């Protein structure tokens, strides 16, 4: 898992892209980059022993998507380091980086049954006040929870479901 | 036209990168230019894409990042035959004695297939070397292998000498010195006894001294071998001397170890066996010439079962033991003939009279060494009349082995001596039987031949 | 998974430009900061084992050369050291000042004064790692080097251009033998450097009160790494020694070098290579540390008329060079075993051990002669010694054959009890005082008395006495005669006639 | 300023701006929770991250907190203001007396004194322990060591020295309590302030409880005000309560700190570690520094690599063992392993030294003996061998003696025995004049005397 070895390059991706005002180009630059990662027969070429310089012009050949100074730059530093398996990673973090910085938030709201969209409108208004952020909500249904809701929001989570004051109750006993 | 670039240098390890067409083989030999001065590598591993591991044959301080190196395509190999006669020479063949170009006609790689068991010719014919003890009590066939076992200061080194004298002035044998590990200060005494007994122009020496990298002191044992087997094929009789067997597997634990090797069984690197059956099995009799071969090997703090000494022991056909106590009385050459042995003294081979004399030896100190402490408490006036007499022929069973060298006359300033194994028996024989009774014991001390003994009581 | 220096702003820069242009080969910038190892990022040109310029005055040694880093260790204060400082490669290897005007002085690995007398008067600046010369540049060792110690001198001669480990546990005298072989040369005409590495300073002040005491300070350079400088100071300390003491080898003088706990420069490369990331090989030493000792000792050599003449172009003819080192290792629970004692055993010449339980039992200088070797020999004696040590060497091997009954003596017979008795006064006779040296004809007169049985009669109790008397009625008497073996150490009928009857006269008529 | 990026036991990642990344040994501040936690940085990693330890309980430190940049070093009170007070490694005061008074503060990390400041002394200092200056004497202004394994003496033999030197002595002292117990501190604590001699003693403690980090830097903040004593002119002594806690503080942190292991675990920077610390506590020409230092020796294991490498920088080493202490015979010295650099006859005249090598040669012999007594008993031996072993049993009661620290153990009151006074006597022992005497008349006694005059009663 690359978790930890994508954060320098999604970092630098990001600062550089600020500098010049293309975020937007370059995220969709980097999608199309993860996406030639995930083909069968270049996973195959990605794993055998080819010389950096070898496997990185390999790449690029398959990418005219990429501006070519520096898409394909960060194509040749990440291959010469041998990580361009990253690829998939550096796209999540640079989107990360991206909804910090312009102080986005996507919610998960999850209930036995769709909402009224009143509902919906008061709980945005509300994480809009608990988040700093413009929220987004995705509503999904679920119907072990059976009432209340569930909000999630990053790594925080809203119990407000029943099924979970169902488990708090039978623990206290 | 080079066509690698280096891209690691960490110690003795340098790491060459090369398109990956022209990717060397293992064991080929790469040259790159260290400042005003060339040096070469040997390609231990092909690793990645491109990429190569090599352990330099030299001096690594100095070495740039993205120098140019250039590959040779073919293992580092060196001259051969009656060109190399009287030289010194390191690892890679050059002259190290300043007498300038060798004057090769042939070269021939260090790393070649043993003989196949197809090939090899049973032969028992045993090596005269001239040595009373090794002769009587540790006779070798030749393309047999002999091992020289001992501590520090008890003679190794100055019984290979001699050996290579006797061999090279008495039967006229061409040999090889690889000088494993080689002390400056003992390859220049060698050098200068060599010549000074004018035996230099029938050896050909091979030095890879102590202050040069592991590669140097691992490959010398395969330079000297290589040699040894350029004359094997024109049909000779050489007789190889390997300095010191111990160094050669420390060298190689060096190596493994600067490789990143997974360690063994004392620090020992995984491959101690191979290595060494790699070099062992390369000396042999082949139906076209033999390789004899004389060993000396350091046991490390008397143990006999680290793994070196305890590895070399599978390939020895003889083994002979050297002994510090024995020395320190002063019999020189010091073998101990009560641990020393060998697998062709049996009567099939050397003979019942050769065998018998042997045995009557062993048997004769072997008796004494149960009589000293009775001696000791009891004192010698109450040894029976039988006892008396086992234990002066003993005394002199045991004086006689003592011979002087013509390699220690530096040390002494006595006359060398050259002794038959035909009055080696007559002499231990005679004396065994009581033919010389009337003889005092310091009669035999350094005598050499047994008509010397006569010659010298006279004197005393 | 694990990062290599790839980090947010240099990955930026790549972004910008991937082929940055080849600005500056020649500097780069510091990247990581600990325990005295920096890594540093650029330095395309650098060269294993250059010299690299920090802030300040100070230096570090290039030692990995990798793939976007070079592994340096500062040889001083590191603390000061910050990421993103900017650093230079010099074009050179660490040089040392060298010559004759250090004789007397206190330098450190660097060969800056320490001791506060001011400037150094060297005779320019030698290169710390150099190589040996070769086989055909020797020549055999056949002078003798005089330590004074009857145990020593007698059995297991030094010579000069030899190499002679003295070895042994703790607190048995391993610095005591060498600084008194190092003050015997006082008046000898062999130049002394003694390089303590990883002493604490308190002792390297002591010891050279002691050579400033006796004359012996004046004849000879002192180089310091104590125990608080970093580690290449301490490790490249016996290199910087080695320097020196070639500066008078390569011009036809003698030299004798005294690296003090061998086995403490060991460690401090150990430190370096684990903090370097490098294999760790048996007892976590690194692989090359016998190659690292190996090039050390070997320069010790005694060198052709002919090499000093190529080498002073002309100036000296007819003299030949020599360089003497006794290097100390200390061996835990006396394992020889270990990992730096099996590899120093193997390198030299030959070994003094020096063996706890003799030096409790009374015996000092604690030598245990039935296991030290010198490969040298009889070639490294005057032929006195060489006559008179013969008969000492035998001595002691039957006496030694013998040990085992001295719990039975009792029981034994009259004709092994003189042999006993006849081991155990030649084994009291070998007994010294500290830092009282012994001229070879006091040596050899000792010895002689005690070879021709003339110890046949003097209780055991009473050999020192006897000793000590038996030497300062020679010294009245016939001073003439010592003054001649001190000279010549000859050995003739008529040196052996006028010494029986010395030991005739004097057993008649003194007293001890 | 900064922002924690990883919490691994004491150790703790920071990451910093690239510009501001502090130096190494500079102190650091987070506020974990109702608290206040000074890290002290380590190592400059890559990228603006610096790695660092914490002088208190890592619990309860979550990633992301911020940390404040204080850029300076620790820095401890000293000088005439720190007497008679307890202290933190941080240099807080942990009596419950108000702050600490002081003018001036130091940082911890210092270097050695030159080599051309040290000075050198011949000047004997007299203990009331028979053994002790006997066979090792130690002069003033120079170290000596106490070695032993768990339980045998050094703690007891550290409070006897202090009793016999620190009393009678007109300079200050200091005291740093290394990784040792609390209750030992409270104890001294208490019998200094009751005896009124606290005005004197200066107190830093780190006791075992505490995490890695204060057992790791409050030896260093202990030397720190020694040298303040030392350099006003003064000439201080110097007790550490266990140097080896200070090495193994290093080696529970080390391999966090991401540095391969040694040799049986240990740091590989294990003889710098040490050699660091050790080289600034010495004597000058300007004021000198008296120490006595007790170094635990683990598993009774005297060539493990810490007591090993710790002999070299001693001058008078005592080595305690526990097949002595077994036997009842306090102090447990091993005479056959204590040693001091002031043993020579130009040091302590040709007497002295000629006794302590005649009992060393007794001894040893009785040690050589002990095979064949054990396997073939004792009458197998000569008749004079027999006299060797009597006497060596008399010598090793005779080193025994009353401490007036034990008795809480014995009951029998202590006894202070001049030098003067025991090189007569084990001359007496030695020379045969005391054969009549019983061994046990020896055990436990101060003077010659006693000894003849404890065998009227058996
Ligand atoms: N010949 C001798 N006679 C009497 N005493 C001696 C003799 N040689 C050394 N000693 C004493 O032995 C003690 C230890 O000696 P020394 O310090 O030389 O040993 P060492 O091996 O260097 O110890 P360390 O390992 O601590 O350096 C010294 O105090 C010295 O006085
Ligand atoms: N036969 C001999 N005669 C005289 N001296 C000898 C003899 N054999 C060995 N020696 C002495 O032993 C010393 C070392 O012997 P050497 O063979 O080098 O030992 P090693 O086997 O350890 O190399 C030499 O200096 C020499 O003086
Ligand atoms: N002089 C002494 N007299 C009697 N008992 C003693 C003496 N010294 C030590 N002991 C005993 O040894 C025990 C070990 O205590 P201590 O010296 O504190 O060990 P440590 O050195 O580990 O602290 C003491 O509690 C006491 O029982
Ligand atoms: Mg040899
Ligand atoms: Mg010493
Ligand atoms: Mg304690």
């Amino acid at each position: 898992e690359f978790i930890t070895v994508a954060r320098p390059y999604a970092k630098a991706a990001f600062d550089f892209a600020v500098e010049h005002q293309s975020v937007e180009r370059w995220q969709d630059m980097l999608a199309f980059a993860a996406e030639v990662t995930k083909n069968e027969q270049m996973a195959e070429l990605l794993s055998g022993a080819l010389a950096p310089e070898t496997l990185a012009e390999s790449f690029i050949a398959v990418a005219g998507e990429q501006l070519d100074e520096n898409g394909q730059n960060l194509i040749r530093v990440m291959a010469e380091n041998g990580r361009l398996n990253a690829l998939p990673d550096v796209l999540e973090q640079f989107i990360h980086l991206r909804a910090v910085s312009e102080a986005t938030a996507e919610v998960d709201v999850i209930s036995a049954a769709a909402l009224s969209e009143q509902q919906l409108a008061k709980i945005s208004a509300a994480m809009e006040k608990r988040l700093s952020r413009k929220v987004k909500l995705n509503a999904k249904i679920d119907k072990s929870v059976m009432a209340g809701v569930i909000i999630r929001a990053g790594d925080m989570v809203i119990d407000g479901s029943v099924r979970g004051r169902l488990e708090r109750l039978a623990d206290v006993l | 036209m080079a066509t690698g670039k280096i891209v690691q240098v960490i110690g003795a390890v340098v790491d060459v990168e090369f398109p990956q067409d022209a990717v060397p083989r293992v064991y080929d030999a790469l040259e790159v230019q260290n400042g005003n001065e060339r040096l070469v590598l040997e390609v231990q591993q092909q690793l990645g894409g491109g990429i190569v591991r090599t352990i330099a044959m030299g001096s690594s301080d100095g070495l740039r990042r993205g120098l140019d190196v250039k590959d040779l395509e073919h293992p580092i190999e060196v001259p051969v035959g009656k060109a190399t006669l009287g030289r010194i020479m390191n690892v890679l063949g050059e002259p190290v004695d300043m007498k300038g170009e060798i004057g090769e006609e042939e070269r021939w790689a260090i790393h070649r297939a043993a003989p196949s068991y197809e090939e090899l010719s049973n032969s028992q014919e045993l090596l005269e070397t001239g040595i009373k003890v090794i002769d009587l009590m540790a006779p070798f066939a030749k393309g047999g292998k002999v091992g020289l076992f001992g501590g520090a200061g008890v003679g190794k080194t100055v019984n290979m000498m001699e050996l290579i004298r006797n061999i090279a002035i008495e039967h006229s044998g061409y040999s090889v010195f690889a000088g494993v590990g080689e002390r400056t200060r003992e390859g220049n005494d060698f050098y200068h006894e060599m010549t000074d007994s004018n035996v230099i122009d029938k050896v050909s020496l091979v030095y890879g001294q102590m202050n040069e990298p592991p590669g140097n002191r691992l490959r010398v044992a395969l330079t000297g071998l290589t040699m040894a087997e350029k004359f094997r094929d024109e049909g000779r009789d050489v007789l190889l001397f390997v300095d010191n067997i111990y160094r050669y597997t420390l060298a190689g634990t060096e190596v493994s170890a600067l490789l990143g090797r997974m360690p063994s069984a004392v620090g020992y690197q995984p491959t101690l066996a191979e290595e060494m059956g790699v070099l062992q099995e390369r000396i042999t009799s082949t139906k076209t010439g033999s390789i004899t071969s004389v060993q000396a090997v350091y046991v490390p703090a008397d143990d006999l079962t680290d793994p070196s000494p305890a590895t070399t022991f599978a390939h020895l056909d003889a083994t002979v033991v050297l002994s510090r106590q024995i020395a320190s009385l002063g019999i020189y050459p010091a073998v101990d003939p009560l641990d020393s042995t060998s697998r062709q003294l049996d009567p099939l081979v050397v003979g019942q009279e050769h065998y018998d004399t042997a045995r009557g030896v062993q048997s004769i100190l072997q008796r004494y060494q149960e009589l000293k402490d009775i001696i000791a408490i009891l004192g010698m006036d109450e040894l029976s009349e039988e006892d008396k007499l086992v234990v002066a022929r003993a005394r002199k069973i045991q004086r006689f082995l003592s011979q002087p060298f013509f390699v220690a006359e530096v040390f002494t300033g006595s006359p060398g001596k050259y002794v038959s194994l035909k009055d080696t028996i007559r002499g231990f024989k005679g004396i065994m039987e009581g033919e010389y009774d009337h003889l005092p014991e310091q009669a035999f001390y350094m005598v050499g031949s047994i008509e010397e003994a006569v010659e010298k009581a006279k004197k005393l | 998974q694990l990062n290599s220096t790839e980090i947010s702003e240099l990955i930026k820069q790549r972004i910008a430009q991937f082929n940055v242009v080849s600005e500056a080969h020649n500097e780069g910038t510091i990247v990581s900061v600990s325990d005295g190892v920096i890594r540093i990022h650029g330095l395309a040109d650098c060269m294993q084992g250059e010299m690299i310029s920090l802030p300040g005055n100070r230096y570090a040694i290039a030692l990995n050369l990798e793939r976007d880093s070079v592994g340096a260790v500062v040889m001083g204060p590191y603390a000061d050291l910050a990421e993103g400082m900017k650093v230079k490669c010099t074009g050179r290897i660490l040089e040392v000042p060298v010559g004759r005007g250090l004789l007397g002085r206190v330098v450190n690995t660097l060969g800056a004064p320490i001791d506060g007398k001011g400037p150094l008067d060297h005779d320019g600046f030698s290169a710390v790692e150099a190589i040996a010369p070769g086989v055909i540049e020797r020549q055999s060792v056949d002078q003798p080097v005089q330590t004074g110690y009857k145990a020593v001198d007698s059995m297991i001669p030094i010579g000069r251009g030899q190499r002679e480990l003295i070895i042994g546990d703790r607190q048995t005298g391993k610095t005591a033998l060498a600084i008194d072989a190092i003050i015997n040369q006082r008046d000898s005409g062999i130049k002394c450097i003694y390089v303590a590495i990883g002493q604490k300073a308190s002792t390297i002040s002591n010891v050279v009160r002691k050579l400033e005491e006796h004359g012996a300070l004046a004849n000879t350079i002192v180089v310091v790494a104590t125990a608080s400088e970093s580690a290449a100071l301490q490790y490249l300390a016996p290199y910087a020694g080695c320097a020196m003491g070639e500066y008078f080898r390569d011009r036809g003088e003698d030299a004798l070098i005294i690296y003090d706990d061998l086995s403490k420069q060991a460690v401090a490369y150990r430190q370096i290579s684990l903090l370097l990331r490098r294999p760790p090989g048996r007892e976590a030493f690194p692989g090359d540390v016998f190659y690292l000792h190996s090039r050390l000792l070997e320069r010790a050599a005694r060198v052709n008329a002919e090499y000093v003449e190529a080498f002073t172009k002309g100036e000296v003819k007819g003299k030949t060079g020599s360089l003497t080192a006794l290097p100390i290792i200390e061996t835990q629970a006396g394992d020889v075993s270990a990992f730096v004692p099996t590899n120093v055993i193997s390198i030299t010449d030959g070994q003094i051990f020096l063996e706890t339980n003799l030096f409790n039992a009374g015996i000092r200088p604690a030598v245990n002669p039935g296991i030290s070797v010198s490969r040298v020999g009889g070639a490294a004696q005057t032929k006195i010694m060489k006559k008179l040590s013969g008969g000492i060497r035998t001595a002691l091997a039957q006496y030694r054959e013998l040990a085992a009954f001295s719990q039975f003596a009792s029981d034994l017979d009259d004709a092994t009890r003189k042999q006993l008795d006849h081991g155990q006064k030649v084994t009291e006779l070998l007994k010294q005082k500290q830092y009282a040296p012994m001229s070879v004809a006091q040596q050899s007169l000792v010895l002689f008395a005690a070879e021709r049985g003339y110890l046949a009669d003097v209780e055991l109790s009473k050999i020192g006495s006897f000793e000590a008397a038996l030497l300062a009625y020679v010294d009245r008497d016939h001073a003439p005669l010592m003054q001649e073996i001190n000279q010549t150490g000859g050995y003739n009928d008529e040196i052996e006639g006028k010494l029986k009857g010395i030991l005739d006269s004097f057993k008649a008529t003194q007293s001890w």
